[PDB]
């Protein structure tokens, strides 16, 4: 009846991987 | 959910009762516990003539998990240097990081470091195996 | 022509330039509604209306403040400068805190800021907790109105010592300022077993024990998310400590409260939903059905229960009030610490402690369906966190379960990592410099970084709407692609406004306004000076 739960859970399941791949998205700012 | 066992001392409420007049104002050793919490050890010879052993635990020395607490009323805290308001070693089991046992690296250090910076405490040590904290007061 | 960073009206002999004109912690010296701002400069709070300031230095010719136009002079009872001014929902009442003290401020009628007003002018201040918020005691670290509070009357005060006092004032009543409706200790609730032990404070102890929570669980903010938010998100308070810990208390709600008409029943359908999943599901744990019972629980007492019908405060309407639910407790299970997954390694010491916490609730099902949590540390470092997961209401089990020796440890709780980066320069940064979070006027997905090396905006629009659009997908396939393109996305857009020069001057935190006529701007100020830089005007 609801699917859309599993299709929720399964697109941040992969949000989530998909972050992993590119690694910890950090930007930190220098000096100059 | 850490379990809260039984308050005890040393020696025992018996054994202080047993004491005369001038034994009862200056008990060695005197020690108040709690099982699977921690203890209060006094280093100095506590006078004992004006307190209430039945009326010790929970009302001048609490002892709750991660926490020590000796004349919890500032009010009714004797001068320094009367009755419990003496130096002291207290132990506290499960005063590891909020993270958990399984905190290492630079947080384990970390929190090591913040131990040791506790206002009117004297580090003597933490031991992450069991996760005591043991520290010196002067007073409370 | 000096270089100000401020319009002519604002600046210098202008009567606007009064307001601003003439120690660690946040300095949050600014409040509004509408046009009007007020602004704390040490005990004394100088109201004034921005329009009519401008509108004196427009049609200009060529003490107390009652001889200037749109603008008073509000002296308090106060013993120490002013950290904190609060608005109230309703924007009638005046949270004021000083590093330990809070005092209420019932906000004058308008009609006093203009020349003509004769009448005396006395505005009422109300002691809050005259034995509790005090010198003697812990220091006052953050005022937050309850999103659900009636006539916006409920108040929510957290001390360092992690203690969470929940106010539900009247005028009418002066015991109300007196003392809480609720006292939490969040040091006793964290270490608990049980729903129904001893959870709050007490009168008598005054004397300070000894604890590693001394700084494990040091606050150093506290938030509601942001309202027009749904499922459990207006009954969720999110706390920020200075060891680098986040927390979440759900359901924390006054003794009465005041839904919005979509909030109960979309919260009983999430609830049967989850009844039904544990129920449904033979590899439900028993840990997993407890939780959705308690909520059931905690629902029952609504509906079994006829909505009050009372006035508004400010208003011209009448609304639901319901009261508190009393099973399966009043004191929700503390949520944390929080697992940040994929967080950063190696983070800097200045870097893992936080300063602020900024919450951006989840919205019905415009914006993203996942509550936003935006965590400030002393570097200025920001990291913005997703719930995946889902904060919903819980509470520490009955006496009547019996612990399982076979039962899995409970598994702390998680946020996602999105993003994490700097505001500020390495050489910007204080060793103890309190930057602060402040909402912005147009959008709860854009909001400003306050610090005395300058400001910052920041937006997650429209990165938000992408994934809530991927999250509403009608396609069969394609997730993990478009997923991908997304997580490869810069996402947040961040831009500094302003900078400070050689002067280590703290900023009031940022106040977003967006008005008709004077437009849409951002007001903070130095110890002197005003600042006051527009992004669209009429």
């Amino acid at each position: 009846l609801r699917a859309r739960e599993a299709k929720r859970k399964a697109t941040l399941r992969m949000l989530r991987e998909s972050l992993a791949r590119v690694g910890p998205n950090v930007v930190r700012l220098r000096d100059d | 959910g850490p379990h809260m066992g039984a308050y005890w001392m040393s020696p025992t409420a018996d054994d202080i009762r047993a004491m005369n007049r001038m034994q009862r104002q200056r008990v060695v050793g005197f020690t108040v516990g709690r099982e699977n919490v921690g203890s209060v050890q006094f280093k100095v010879p506590v006078d004992l003539s004006n307190i209430n052993l039945d009326d010790l635990f929970g009302t001048i020395v609490i002892l709750e998990p991660r926490s020590a607490t000796v004349y919890p009323n500032a009010a009714k805290k004797p001068p320094m240097g009367k009755g419990l308001n003496v130096p002291a070693l207290i132990s506290l089991e499960h005063s590891w990081p909020r993270g958990g046992p399984t905190i290492k690296g630079r947080r384990l250090e970390r929190h090591i470091e913040r131990l040791k910076s506790i206002p009117d405490t004297t580090f003597e040590s933490y031991d992450p195996e069991t996760g005591v904290w043991a520290f010196s007061v002067e007073h409370f | 022509k000096i270089k100000s960073f401020a319009p002519a009206w604002l600046n210098e002999p202008a009567p606007g330039h009064k307001l601003f004109a003439p120690k660690p912690g946040p300095r949050r010296t600014i409040a509004r509604r509408g046009t009007e701002i007020f602004v704390a400069c040490g005990k004394q709070i100088r109201w004034g209306d921005l329009a009519q300031l401008k509108e004196s230095w427009e049609s200009r010719p060529s003490d107390d403040g009652a001889a200037t136009a749109g603008y008073r002079i509000i002296k308090t009872p106060v013993a120490d400068d002013i950290r904190q001014l609060v608005m109230s929902p309703n924007q009638d009442f005046l949270a004021v805190l000083t590093s330990h003290t809070v005092h209420i401020c019932i906000l004058p009628d308008s009609s006093h800021l203009h020349i003509q007003d004769t009448t005396p002018f006395k505005p009422k201040f109300w002691t809050l907790g005259p034995t509790t918020h005090v010198t003697s005691r812990s220091a006052v670290v953050s005022a937050v109105w309850h999103p659900l509070g009636v006539n916006g009357h409920a108040l929510v005060t957290v001390t360092e010592d992690a203690i969470v006092r929940v106010w539900e004032l009247s005028t009418a009543d002066r015991w109300t300022f007196d003392a809480p409706t609720l006292a939490i200790d969040l040091k006793k609730l964290a270490d608990a077993t049980y729903l129904d032990q001893d959870f709050g404070v007490s009168t008598s102890a005054t004397n300070k024990g000894f604890s590693p929570d001394a700084f494990d669980m040091e606050v150093a903010a506290a938030c509601f998310p942001t309202r027009d938010s749904g499922g459990w998100a207006p009954m969720t308070l999110w706390l920020a400590m200075t060891s680098g810990d986040v927390y979440a208390l759900c359901p924390l709600l006054p003794q009465r409260w005041t839904p919005p008409p979509t909030l109960i029943p979309s919260l009983s359908a999430s609830i049967v939903a989850k009844v039904a999943a544990a129920e449904d599901n033979p590899e439900s744990t028993p840990e997993e059905r407890l939780v959705a019972q308690q909520q059931l629980e905690w629902m029952s007492e609504i509906d079994n229960q006829e909505p009050k019908l009372v006035e508004e405060a400010t208003g011209e309407a009448t609304i639901e009030v319901y009261t508190r639910p009393s099973r399966p407790g009043l004191v929700p299970k503390l949520q944390g610490p929080f697992d940040f997954d994929l967080n950063p390694e190696d983070e800097q010491d200045d870097e893992v402690e936080l300063k602020d916490i900024y919450v951006i609730g989840e919205k019905p099902r415009n914006g993203l369906s996942l509550n936003i949590i935006c965590l400030l540390s002393t570097s200025g470092q920001v990291k913005i966190c997703l719930d995946i997961d889902g904060v919903e209401a819980q509470w520490l089990p009955p006496r009547s379960k019996n612990k399982r020796l076979f039962a899995p440890p409970p598994e702390p709780p998680s946020l996602l990592t999105f993003q994490t980066f700097d505001t500020l320069k390495p050489a910007e940064v204080t060793p103890d410099g309190w930057p602060m979070f402040s909402e912005d006027a147009t959008s709860p997905y854009s909001f400003y970084v306050t610090h005395p090396a300058g400001i910052t905006y920041i937006s997650l629009t429209p990165w938000v709407f992408r994934l809530e659009s991927e999250l509403q997908s009608d396609s069969e396939a394609g997730t993990e692609f478009r997923i991908d393109l997304l997580a490869k996305g810069q996402g947040s857009e961040r831009d500094r406004i302003f900078t400070q020069t050689r002067t280590q001057s703290p900023l009031a935190a940022a106040t977003s306004i967006d008005d008709p006529d004077l437009g849409y701007f951002i007001l903070s100020a130095t110890q002197t000076d005003p600042i006051a830089l527009f992004f669209e005007t009429p």
